[PDB]
């Protein structure tokens, strides 16, 4: 939870 | 690269930061 | 980075993040070194007494940064990794020599204000700017103190650290200094501190030569004994000493 979400494109 | 280790913000623009002189005077 | 400050934006366009994507974590910095090499220290990649193995699939790199935990958009880049090369000599077993290794993106990353390589030192350029009290600079996202109740930054912390004489970084430590290490920091005595500290691992150590103005990265940040304790130092892998491997997987796989 510290970090901001990335792009859920860089998780896929 | 050629062009490596030119900072854009910095070398590029003859731009310095605020400490490198530090590094630039230890180099004796 | 203890004893560190703010970078200034741009300040270090080559530093790289290492990212877990599950859980969405820092685990290391790193370095661009070209438009789809990134360098870092071997131990972020495999260390089995931790049972750490990493494989591509499971990291990231982020590039352009300065917020810790932003996602800054417009600005970083995110890159999927294609191939992990760690040194093939890399000893995990006992004192983390050649702590090396490279990742191989899987497209090219956009140079920008904010991304930008580093240069990798020639012989010449080593000879002469690694001597002892002479200063690089270390960068990253590491906590600020050894010790410290939930000690993290805001944005990338920058240190400028002097070379040290190879014995006092023997006679500092009981491991054994190999070549392919040098150790930097200050003296108990000389009045200033600051050194690496967790999660500053596999980042950047760099020189700006005064011969022709560019920044050469001397060192990655390796290992030390807690973080900025009196009579201890940090210790960096010796670049120069393992660019035939570099350049040999660069040459190989590029
Ligand atoms: C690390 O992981 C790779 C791939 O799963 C494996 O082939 C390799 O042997 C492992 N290395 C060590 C030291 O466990
Ligand atoms: N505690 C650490 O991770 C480190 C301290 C100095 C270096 Cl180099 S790495
Ligand atoms: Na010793
Ligand atoms: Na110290």
């Amino acid at each position: 939870g510290d970090f901001e979400e990335i792009p859920e494109e860089y998780l896929q | 690269e050629a062009d490596c280790g030119l900072r854009p913000l910095f070398e590029k623009k003859s731009l310095e930061d605020k400490t490198e002189r530090e590094l630039l005077e230890s180099y004796i | 980075i203890v004893e560190g400050s703010d970078a200034e934006i741009g300040m270090s366009p080559w530093q790289v993040m290492l990212f877990r994507k599950s859980p969405q974590e820092l685990l290391c910095g790193a370095s661009l070194i070209s438009d789809r090499w990134v360098l870092t220290a071997a131990h972020c990649l495999l260390y089995p007494p931790w049972d750490k193995n990493f494989t591509e699939n499971d990291l990231l790199v982020r590039i352009g940064k300065h917020s810790r935990t932003r996602y800054e958009r417009n600005i970083e880049k995110i890159s999927m990794l294609e191939k992990i090369y760690i040194h093939p000599r890399y000893n995990w077993r006992e004192n983390l020599d050649r702590d090396i290794a490279l990742m191989k993106l899987k497209k090219p990353v956009a140079f920008s204000d904010y991304i930008h390589p580093v240069c990798l030192p020639d012989r010449e350029t080593a000879a002469s700017l690694l001597q002892a009290g002479y200063k690089g600079r270390v960068t990253g996202w590491g906590n600020l103190k050894e010790t410290w109740t939930a000690g993290q930054p805001s944005v990338l912390q920058v240190v400028n650290l002097p070379i040290v004489e190879r014995p006092v970084c023997k006679d500092s430590t009981r491991i054994r200094i190999t070549d392919n290490m040098f150790c930097a920091g200050y003296k108990p005595d000389e009045g200033k501190r600051g050194d690496a500290c967790e999660g500053d691992s596999g980042g950047p150590f760099v020189m700006k030569s005064p011969f022709n103005n560019r920044w050469y990265q001397m060192g990655i940040v390796s290992w030390g004994e807690g973080c900025d304790r009196d009579g201890k130092y940090g210790f960096y892998t010796h670049v120069f000493r393992l660019k035939k491997w570099i350049q040999k997987v660069i040459d190989q796989f590029g």
